[PDB]
């Protein structure tokens, strides 16, 4: 029982610091493709096109 | 149990058995109300990750 | 048969202590709630930190 409440508290730690990263790179991701669409397709190659 | 319960703080010249009481019910309080709010926490950290 | 048998069932109820227990284990365990709370309260931190 001991063991497994003190593996409970350490699964717990890992956890928590796995669901502090993961917006992180979700919200990097989210930029790259912000940048695609608003200065490559809506812009560049919108402008390339119309020349 | 008293001062672990509520600490040095309360200068009360006069500690109560209803005192202890009412010190242990609010310590099983706090941890009840510090669980909700963790769950909470997590709720609103999975509605933003959704 | 103690006349304060009734409020010390009363503080065990509050507490979570079983009527079972050794009544030597009443202050160790308070002491591990109070420890307890503090880890809550240092998660619940660093949780608000990380949202």
């Amino acid at each position: 029982l001991q063991n497994e409440q003190e593996k409970h508290q350490e699964m717990r730690a890992l956890l928590e610091k796995q669901q502090e990263i993961y917006p992180h790179v979700l919200l990097r991701c989210l930029s790259l493709l912000r940048q695609a669409a608003s200065e490559l397709r809506l812009r560049a190659q919108s402008d390339i096109d119309r020349i | 149990l008293y001062q672990l319960l509520d600490g040095d703080n309360t200068q009360k010249l006069f500690r109560t058995y209803d005192g202890l009481e009412s010190v242990a019910q609010k310590l099983s309080q706090d941890i009840a109300s510090m669980r909700d709010q963790l769950e909470v926490s997590e709720q609103e950290h999975s509605l933003l990750l959704s | 048969h103690a006349p304060y048998y009734g409020i010390f069932k009363g503080i065990y109820e509050s507490v979570r202590l079983p009527l079972y227990k050794a009544p030597e284990s009443v202050l160790s365990h308070v002491a591990d709630m109070k420890k307890q709370l503090f880890f809550l309260r240092s998660q619940l931190s660093s949780r608000s930190e990380a949202i």
